[PDB]
Formats: C-alpha cells, structure tokens, sequence
RNA sequence: CGCGACCUCAGAUCAGACGUGGCGACCCGCUGAAUUUAAGCAUAUUAGUCAGCGGAGGAGAAGAAACUAACCAGGAUUCCCUCAGUAACGGCGAGUGAACAGGGAAGAGCCCAGCGCCGAAUCCCCGCCCCGCGGCGGGGCGCGGGACAUGUGGCGUACGGAA
RNA sequence: GGCCCCCGGCGCGCCGGGCCCGGGUCUUCCCGGAGUCGGGUUGCUUGGGAAUGCAGCCCAAAGCGGGUGGUAAACUCCAUC
C-alpha cells in the first residue's frame, strides 16, 4: 500500500527529492504567519499512526516555533545569587520546541482538543509543526465510540498538562531503572512520597 | 510524664541549670557534626578512630539478595529437627542416620563451631565449613551438596 | 557539638519536613472502609468466591527466596493450552491469565495445569438462564451451594518432602564436600583463560607444520 | 563418584528439565519481509542516497577502507552502525561494479 | 474571453455548536530563589523547596514492559510495610540517598496506523411521518445536500493475525 | 417500631429494532510507528558514579534490526523486552 512508500521515502530526508521539498515547503511556511490551519495534513501517514482520521471535526493546524535554546530573562545579567545560578546564556528548557507548538495551538483553539503533533522542516530560526486537533462537540466524533473518550472532561488540555506524546518525553517516565524518580505518577509525586515523615500511630 | 522531669525541679533558679558564667547560647560548637577536622577533631579522633577517609572498591548496583547466605553452627544442629529423629537414633540398630535438610529451615552455608553428638548425620546444604564437613565425618556421616 | 562516645549521627530534618508529616489517624476508620467495601464486593459477585480469580503457583526469583513459592499473577498462556481451556474463556470463569509469562521449566508447567484441572473439576458453573443447557452443571450442585468461597481460592502451601533415614554408602561418606566447592570454583574461575592457552598451544603445534 | 548438584561453579544450578516452546511472536521484530524489501529498495532508486553515503562510497572506492569506516563512526555514531554500513555501502559498490561489466 | 472543474485563500449580525472567568485543600506541566547549614565561603546544602505562570478532576497523574532479573526465575499502574539511612553521591566535609527482590491493600485489561481483504460496505447535516421527548434518541421514508479514495467503516494488532 | 410522600437500585411480562455472531487440527500467506533511535554536545537534573533523566545545537540510522543487561572501549556468546 502508498502509505508504506511514503513512510519509507519520508525516511530518506537525506535524499535528493525529500530535502527538494523540505527546501520549498520550508520556503513556502517561513511565508506565512506563525499560526494558520493547514486545509489538510502534509503529512498524511503520520499524521494516521498519531491517530488523526480523514473525518469530519478533526482538524490541523501547522504551528511555527522559534528555535534554538532559552536565555534567563533577567535584566542585564543580574541573576543576584550564588554563582551557581549565574547563568543566562547556555540553559535550555524542559519541555520540546513539538510540545511548545503543541500548546500554542491548543492556547489558540480553546474549545479543540489537542491530539497530536508531528514536524514538518526546519529552518535556522524556526521549526515548523502540524498539530492535530479535534473538537469534542461535533457529532461525528461524540458518536464514534472510539473518539468519545477525547469529549471527556479530563482530557481539556492535554498539551498544558504534559499528556500528548510530545509533552510526555518530558516528563522523564517509563518502566525500569532508567527511571526511578517519576516512580509514583511523576517527578513531583515520587519526591513528595519519599519526603513525607509517615508518622505512625504506634511507632 | 512532665510531673517527673528535670524542669519542674529547676523552676524558681535562675539559669534553669546552665549555668549563669556562660549561658544556653543557641549552637555554640556549630551545628551538628561541624569541625569534625577543625575544633572538634580530638572526640572524632579518640571515639570514630577512621571517620574520615576513602577505602575499598565501590560497587554500583548492590542487590543483597545475590549475597544471602545465612549460616548454622554443627552446634545446633540438631535444633533443626524434632527430638524424635535424634531418638530414634541412637536406638533403631540399622545404623541409619537421619537426613537434616538444613536449607529447608532457611541456612545456606553450614560451618562448623561446637561439638557434635556422637550419632550419625547426613546434612544436606548449599555450602560447607571444611571443619563443619570434617566434624561431620568424625561423628560418621555425610556431608551433602545441594543447588 | 559531640560530647564523649556516640554515634556520629547524620538525621535528615534539614528540609521543611512538619510541613510534610503525615499522620495515621485514619488507619482504623480506613481499616473499616476496606473491609466494608470488602463485603459489599462478595455480596455483588454473589456465590463467586470473594478472593478474586484462581490465580498460579510460582516460584519467586533470587537465590534467597528461590525456595519459596506464592501465588503468581497469572496462568501462562501454554497453561492454559494444555489444560485446554480457551484463553479469552478462562477470564470469564474466574481463572487469572497473564499472558507475559515465559514458561521455561516443565515442572512449574504441569503444576499449574494441574491446578487448573482441579479447579474445573470443584468449579460449579451455573447456566446463563434458569432453563439449563450444556455445560451448566446440575441443579444438585447448584442448590447444596450457591456458596462463597472464604479466603483465597485453593490456598497454596509451601511444603516439603520428607527424607526417610538412609544408610550413607561407603561413597557419600567419601565424597570431600569442602574441596569439591573450592574446585568447583577455581574451574569457573579459571574456564576461560585454560581455553585461551589451549586454543594458543593449538595454534602452535599447527604453526609447527607451516 | 558422585555428582552432587552443586549452588556454585560452571553446570551450576538446580538441575531441571527444559521445555521447549514455541518462541514468542513479539521476538521476530525486524526480520526483513520479501514485500518489504521490495519496498525499500523501491525507494533507493527514487530517492537515491545521501551526501555522507555517497562520500563514503568514494573512500571505499579507492581502497581505503578503515578510513571509511572511522568517517562512518563519527557521522552515524556507535562502531557497529558504521560497520553494518560499510558493508552496505561495499555490497551496492560491488552490485554496480558487477552490473557495468555486461 | 467567456463558461466549467479543482487548489489555496478571504468575507458574512450566514445555520448550529463550543472556548473565555472563577475556586484552588488535594493533582498535572513549567519556572525557580535567598535567608539557612558548613561554626568563614565560592562547589555543596537550604531545594526542584517559597514566591511566579499555566491546566484539571472528584480525584488527578500513572498504567498494560523497548520491565525486572541472572533465579529451579518473576510479570501493567498506584498505595502501605520492608528493603534502608542501605548501594551510591559529596570541598568523600557538612550533609544527601534510591531501586529489585519479600509481604500485603487492589486487581482489569484494551484499541489503532500499518500489512490485507471486502462495489465506501462509513459519517455528518437537511426535509416528511410514527413513537419518545427536563441527560435530542429510535424506526421508517426522500434522486434532498455534503464529507470521504490525499482513505471512512467491518474483520485484525504481536498474548500472534488472516485466508 | 408505625404511617405517609418521593426517588433510587435491582426482578418478571410485552412490544420495537438490531444479531446467523464458535472452537480446536493441517496447509498457504501477513506482519509494525524517523528528523525518531543512536552518537557528539553544551546546560540543568539525578544516589546513578568515563553522562539517571530532560534539553538546545550538530550529526543522523537499521531490519535475524533495535533497546536494555548500573565502569569507558573491541571481539564474542547468552538473557530480556
Ligand atoms: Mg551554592
Ligand atoms: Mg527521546
Ligand atoms: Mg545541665
Ligand atoms: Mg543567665
Ligand atoms: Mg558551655
Ligand atoms: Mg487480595
Ligand atoms: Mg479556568
Ligand atoms: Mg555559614
Ligand atoms: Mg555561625
Ligand atoms: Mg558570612
Ligand atoms: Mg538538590
Ligand atoms: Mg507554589
Ligand atoms: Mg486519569
Ligand atoms: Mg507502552
Ligand atoms: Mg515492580
Ligand atoms: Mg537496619
Ligand atoms: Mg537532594
Ligand atoms: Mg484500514
Ligand atoms: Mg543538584
Ligand atoms: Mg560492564
């Protein structure tokens, strides 16, 4: 089937044709404003393994990041401490530049709900991203069994929570040693498990 | 019991028996295990001969459960098993000797402190003393190795 | 400052730790709760034992508990295979599958199969309707217990075979224990470099003829 | 004379008997399928190769080949990367190399 | 020099929907000190802690192994007891500091993309009738619109699956 | 203990629809998520120590591959996902 082709050519970004279009198409975004719905996915095999579907409600917008790391905003240098902390150039952010994108498609499309993201080129100065969304409320998607768990009301958000696939390698969680802290829910959970003064009734 | 304790005792005089030439200032030593080199160096030196310094071979992920071993001294042994086996024995006249499986009451290695009975054995166990496995022999038995 | 003899004692109340104490006296009104919901979930899965589903036999892992046996997480998949009971039926008849399980030695195997036999043979599946057609049992076995079964459901018990009195043959009573174990050391010690040597003294005599 | 099992040295272990099981599906992950190799290759000669490829190609060309592959390392990454890569890179040289010579 | 497809884009007080602020004990994501300790201090510590911003739910997060182990092997997540003030980190000073096993509380497992087969077999909105209507649903009937082949639906997902 | 309201939850009947929904045995086919892994790096973070985890930047994959196997690397068997 087409979409195994694709998938294998999308591999080879090295190669004369894919780096071509990523050229022009990262010409064509790099024209555009910083925010704008895509009429359909770019990517149209990624976008099916993240689990968009050519149906009605669901919906993309391709998303541009400024790239590179995250200076201290501070005035001047002026971070008055310890100069441990004295940094303010070469210091970089938690979350992914994909995440970034993610959340600032989700800020803009309050009522969408935001499914999943994937890149689409990179320039020096910007990263460009494709953001699959999905309204709760159109029918189509309420009624389809297999979507209605996004209609649910714990699901608002899931780019500012750190849920998407993105905003979860951030996280720093999944099973085996490699791990450890995030060894209850998350980072914050395990640190407040382990420095909790259990004070027994016997002792 | 605060009815029993040194303050109730202590009410009325005045330095609440700290003293009144020096006090009961806040952390006159510095906090804690402060100047364990510098200023407190004589009681870690003459009550923690060795605090300070590096030693041995570190090693990473430790597991303890690798290193179980727990052990068992021919001195007891008989303490594993009911009265019963080690009476009958020393009677029976086939000259038997009753099997101990040492590991099923939960000791690996069996090494060899104390005098042992004169009245057969076979000890089965994970490991042996070469004195455990000796004394073993004297007392006419058998020493036998398990997985 | 330490004053003559003790412990040079290193405690951990160096962060705000009162603001997270976390006291117990909920346990006995917890303890309550738990057992309450205890009984309403028997009383909702009605003559079901209460336990939950049958659940393996199991050794743990590690030469320190290697000897021991508990209750696993789930019949393997070739467990149930053998016993011959469909997979996605065992759930529905209160039989624990996991189906991650490896299954590396026939004697762990057999065992488990044996077990679910067993709980098939005093299991007493009731008919979807009051009208009875096949494999529901019989209205005997039906009315003599629509029983719960308290406690977990055929208990495993770590048991021991016991060893009668021998005679030590002139052959146990030779065997050198201590030193077999020291031998047996030194040649997975030194396995690997003896290969070495041989595979270099090989080399050599071929060397020879070239 | 005597072969007690032993907890310690080499056939080590408590002696038990092995069954041999069908291995799990989840463990053939990988194994290059003829409708997938079609594809692959399929698509070699749409897209062609890459620019360090292509280098590479050129080192291996002139004999000299530990070059090459200390160039595959500090391009792809690990040793054995490069290694598989190099082999690569020599089979398609050779496939081109039989093919001129027709 | 028109008319017609589509593509990419606009504008509507167009029809119908949603989002905005609050609360914040608990929860998720960022951000992030300095008093303080070290009897001085700069690494360390205080602490991923206070303050700062964001977003939730009745819980949240996590979760069905790219796991543990190295055993005769265990088998999602969470919680407790233990491991253990241990392995380790550290001006190897001050200080800091987990995990597996073991025993419990609970216990539940699943679905896509893909690969394939099936006349798109699928979905949304219109309009007419019968029931039902204070959580807008059922059934029928319309050459009534649209979405969709740049891929919807049924079968199926590694515990193998199809024919 | 009683009576009265209301509401829930479960039991039986009727109708309206949907729904022709198994298992083993032998054969022939089918099979996996890329600017991701991985590497280098710098900064933070961790008990994690020749890099526990997260980042930016550069490089940038494979398919009997890939990942892990708590001391860097090469060769080699195993185990485990
Ligand atoms: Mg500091
Ligand atoms: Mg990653
Ligand atoms: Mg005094
Ligand atoms: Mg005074
Ligand atoms: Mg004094
Ligand atoms: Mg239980
Ligand atoms: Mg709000
Ligand atoms: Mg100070
Ligand atoms: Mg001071
Ligand atoms: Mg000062
Ligand atoms: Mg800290
Ligand atoms: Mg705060
Ligand atoms: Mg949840
Ligand atoms: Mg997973
Ligand atoms: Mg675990
Ligand atoms: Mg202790
Ligand atoms: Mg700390
Ligand atoms: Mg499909
Ligand atoms: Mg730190
Ligand atoms: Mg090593």
């Amino acid at each position: 089937g087409a979409y195994k082709y694709i998938q294998e050519l999308w591999r080879k970004k090295q190669s004369d044709v894919m780096r071509f279009l990523l050229r022009v198409r990262c010409w064509q975004y790099r024209q555009l404003s910083a925010l704008h719905r895509a009429p359909r996915p770019t990517r149209p095999d990624k976008a099916r393994r993240l689990g968009y579907k050519a149906k009605q409600g669901y919906v993309i917008y391709r998303i541009r990041v400024r790239r590179g790391g995250r200076k201290r905003p501070v005035p001047k240098g002026a971070t008055y401490g310890k100069p441990v902390h004295h940094g303010v150039n070469q210091l970089k952010f938690a979350r992914s530049l994909q995440s970034v994108a993610e959340e600032r498609a989700g800020r803009h499309c309050g009522a969408l709900r935001v499914l999943n993201s994937y890149w689409v080129g990179e320039d020096s100065t910007y990263k460009f991203f494709e953001v699959i969304l999905i309204d709760p409320f159109h029918k189509a998607i309420r009624r389809n069994p297999d979507t209605q768990w996004i209609t649910k009301p714990v699901h608002k958000h899931r780019e500012m929570r750190g849920l998407t696939s993105a905003g979860r390698k951030s996280r720093g969680l999944g099973k085996g040693h490699k791990f450890h802290h995030t060894i209850g829910g998350s980072r914050r959970a395990a640190w407040r498990r382990r420095n909790t003064l259990q004070l027994h009734r016997y002792r | 019991p605060s009815r029993l304790r040194k303050t109730r005792k202590l009410r009325g005089h005045v330095s609440h028996g700290h003293g009144r030439i020096g006090k009961h200032r806040k952390h006159p030593g510095g906090r804690g295990n402060a100047g364990g080199m510098h200023h407190h160096r004589i009681n870690f030196d003459k009550y923690h001969p060795g605090y300070f310094g590096k030693v041995g071979m570190r090693h990473y992920h430790l597991k303890r459960n690798q290193s179980f071993c727990p052990t068992v001294n021919l001195d007891k042994l008989w303490t594993l098993v009911s009265e019963q086996t080690r009476v009958n024995a020393a009677k029976n006249k086939t000259g038997a000797a009753p099997i101990i499986d040492v590991v099923r009451s939960g000791y690996y290695k069996v090494l060899g402190k104390g005098k042992l009975p004169k009245q057969p054995v076979i000890v089965k166990a994970k490991f042996f003393s070469r004195r455990a496995e000796e004394k073993i022999k004297g007392v006419g038995g058998a020493c036998v190795l398990v997985a | 400052a330490p004053s003559r003899n003790g412990m040079i004692l290193k405690p951990h109340f160096h962060k705000d730790w009162q603001r997270r104490v976390a006291t117990w006296f909920n346990q006995p009104a917890r303890k309550i709760r738990r057992r309450k919901a205890r009984q309403a979930r028997a009383r909702r899965i009605a003559p079901r034992p209460a336990s939950g589903p049958l659940r393996p036999i199991v050794r743990c892992p590690t030469v320190r508990y290697h000897t021991k046996v508990r209750a696993g997480r789930g019949f393997s998949l070739e467990e149930l295979r053998v016993a011959g009971i469909h997979k996605k039926v065992a759930r529905t008849i209160g039989i624990s599958v996991d189906p991650r399980r490896r299954n590396k030695s026939t004697e762990s195997l057999q065992a488990n199969v044996q077990r679910l036999k067993e709980y098939r043979s005093k299991l007493v599946l009731f008919p979807r309707k009051p009208s009875a057609p096949k494999k529901g049992d019989s209205s005997a076995e039906e009315l003599k217990l629509a029983t719960q079964l308290t406690g977990p459901v055929m208990p495993i018990r770590n048991v021991f075979k016991k060893e009668k009195a021998r005679v030590i043959t002139e052959e146990e009573k030779n065997f050198k224990a201590f030193a077999s174990l020291r031998m047996a050391r030194a040649n997975a010690r030194l396995f690997g470099i003896r290969a070495k040597r041989a595979k270099e003294a090989a080399e050599q005599d071929v060397e020879k003829k070239k | 004379a005597l072969r007690y099992p032993m907890a310690v040295g080499l056939n080590k272990g408590h002696k038990v008997t092995k069954n041999v099981s069908k291995p799990r599906h989840s463990r053939r992950r990988g194994r290059l399928t003829k409708h997938t190799k079609f594809v692959r290759d399929m698509i070699r000669e749409v897209c062609g190769f890459a620019p360090y490829e292509r280098r590479a190609m050129e080192l291996l060309k002139v004999s000299k080949d530990k070059r090459a592959l200390k160039f595959i390392k500090k391009r792809v990454g690990t040793h054995i990367r490069a290694k598989r890569k190099r082999e690569e890179l020599s089979s398609v040289l050779a496939a081109m190399r039989k093919a001129a010579a027709k």
